[PDB]
């Protein structure tokens, strides 16, 4: 009903143009102040250290995704390439061999320092070297994004979303035969406690285990533009569920019960929760008319 | 000479720490300050009063602390970094619970918005305005700008805080 959040800072003048896969907060400078990382359209890699904009670097090509894994290494994906880069500079060109284009990519825990996971429209998933191409999977579909939970030392799942509104499952190495058949098209999807949720172009959030259970279903007034995982630890110890609507508000999901609700005097079109500043509970949020807005979760806000 | 509890409070790294430093007489001081572990609390003379000085962790973990020390509290110093100017809603917020509580007598409070030395230090009614204080009308308050490597600032404001104490 209410908002839960807090109003940090608001710059509507700040000039960032992306989307959730190509922002990210990380560790850089190792000086436990931790910093956004976008990387714009502007074919620019933009770095934000508290209210203000700290650095601005080149990008050779338009990006389509940035990681951070290991001390942090950010990583930016665009076409087939993907270049390394270490202490803000450039460091490597590292390219997949084709037959390719890269589409989506994510990181997986070592065990318990983590490993780039990477989706290529050709239809393969990879995981590499903590630096090289080390396993090569094959899924029959594009996939339209991706998610991963667990370790690959103990035991990991791979998710696929792909664009033929299918839903695919990779435990351990191998693709799964169990393929879930969805209505509309993959939008959004986002890993959750005992479950993912798929966001469809029809409005709908389903959750699904991996069995192909369905927890419960989420039905929306407007029009899915962006999900992404909240995960608050400690007493409170829950992993909800955010979702921006293309009517400019932002929802909290605690599992299926709406928890918060603002609106963005524009559309969302990236949602990062996680540590930024000193701060371990902050909603960062970039919309469409550019903007950069900041909003921290209280201390005693209960998401019941 | 007279005893007063004084707890000090405020987000980590606002520089509490260092700010105690500059109340022990100048040989006693350290050089560098270890972020605090928990809580400590010291003891500081200041004229006809001895300060018991609570100085916590604004970590956090740690905030579910200050209650254990708002019952005998008889002054609260609450510091600020004024560069810090994303994260003064929670500054704000963690004041305002502590206002609140019920334990927290209207005892005064002072301010210090630290780091004033810094480059994109907030001035001190910028700082008054995120935290509301200007809505505070049951307690002595009071805002003073500070530099707590130098010690600028310090002393005014505990002066201040001396004059309502006696
Ligand atoms: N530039 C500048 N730096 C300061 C100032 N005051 C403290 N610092 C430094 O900023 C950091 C603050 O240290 P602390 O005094 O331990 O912070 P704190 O209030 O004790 O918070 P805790 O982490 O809970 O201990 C250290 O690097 C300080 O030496 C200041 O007035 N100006
Ligand atoms: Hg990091
Ligand atoms: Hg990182
Ligand atoms: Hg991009
Ligand atoms: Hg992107
Ligand atoms: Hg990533
Ligand atoms: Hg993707
Ligand atoms: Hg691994
Ligand atoms: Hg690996
Ligand atoms: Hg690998
Ligand atoms: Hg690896
Ligand atoms: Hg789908
Ligand atoms: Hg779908
Ligand atoms: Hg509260
Ligand atoms: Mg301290």
């Amino acid at each position: 009903v209410r908002s839960v959040w807090l109003d940090a800072f608001n710059d509507p003048v700040a000039g960032i143009s992306a989307y959730t896969p190509c922002v990210h907060t990380c560790n850089l400078f190792g000086d436990g102040e931790n910093r956004l990382v976008i990387a714009d359209e502007d074919r620019k890699l933009k770095i934000w250290k508290g209210t203000q904009k700290a650095s601005e670097h080149p990008l050779l090509d338009t990006p389509v995704a940035i990681c951070s894994y290991i001390l942090p290494a950010l990583a930016v994906a665009a076409g087939s390439h993907i270049y390394i880069y270490r202490n803000l500079r450039p460091y490597y060109k590292f390219v997949l061999p084709p037959e390719t284009v890269i589409t989506c990519m994510d990181v997986v825990k070592q065990a318990i320092v983590s490993c780039l996971v990477v989706g290529t429209e050709s239809g393969r998933i990879l995981i590499l070297n903590p630096a090289a191409i080390v396993k090569n999977i094959w899924v029959g579909i594009t996939p339209a994004m991706i998610a991963v939970q667990g370790e690959l030392d103990v035991g990991y799942r791979i998710t696929v979303a792909g664009r033929d509104g299918k839903l695919y499952h990779i435990r351990n190495g191998e693709l799964s035969q169990t393929i879930i058949q969805l209505e509309a098209q993959p939008v959004g999807l986002v890993r959750l406690a005992k479950h993912v949720a798929v966001g469809c172009m029809n409005d709908v959030v389903h959750a699904y285990t991996p069995t192909g259970h369905k927890s419960w279903s989420l039905y929306l007034p407007c029009h899915i533009l962006a999900m992404q995982r909240m995960e608050v630890t400690g007493q409170r110890n829950t992993k909800a569920l955010i979702v921006a609507l293309s009517n400019g508000e932002v929802r909290v999901y605690n599992e299926k019960l709406l928890v918060s609700v603002h609106v963005s005097p524009n559309p969302v079109t990236a949602l990062w929760f996680g540590r930024y500043g000193r701060e371990d509970n902050t909603l960062l949020a970039i919309t469409k008319s550019g903007a950069l807005d900041i909003k921290m979760l209280p201390r005693t806000a209960n998401l019941e | 000479s007279k005893k007063v509890n004084v707890l000090v409070v405020g987000l980590d790294n606002s520089g509490k720490t260092t700010i105690i430093e500059r109340l022990k007489p100048r040989p006693r001081q350290a050089a560098e300050v270890a972020p605090t572990v928990g809580f400590t609390v010291d003891e500081v003379e200041k004229g006809p009063l001895t300060f018991t000085v609570f100085d916590m962790s604004g970590a956090g973990r740690y905030r579910t602390l200050w209650e254990q020390y708002y019952r005998e509290a008889d002054a609260v110093v609450f510091v600020v970094d004024s560069a810090d100017k994303l994260r003064m809603v929670v500054a704000r917020d963690e004041m305002e619970h502590m206002l609140k509580h019920s334990n927290m007598r209207k005892v005064p409070i002072l301010y210090f918005a630290n780091k004033k030395d810094l480059p994109v230090a907030m001035p001190p009614v910028e700082i008054a305005q995120a935290l509301g204080l200007d809505d505070i009308k049951d307690r002595p308050w009071q805002i003073v700008p500070s530099n707590g490597l130098t010690g600028e600032g310090v002393d005014k404001g505990i002066d201040w805080l001396a004059e309502r104490l006696s």
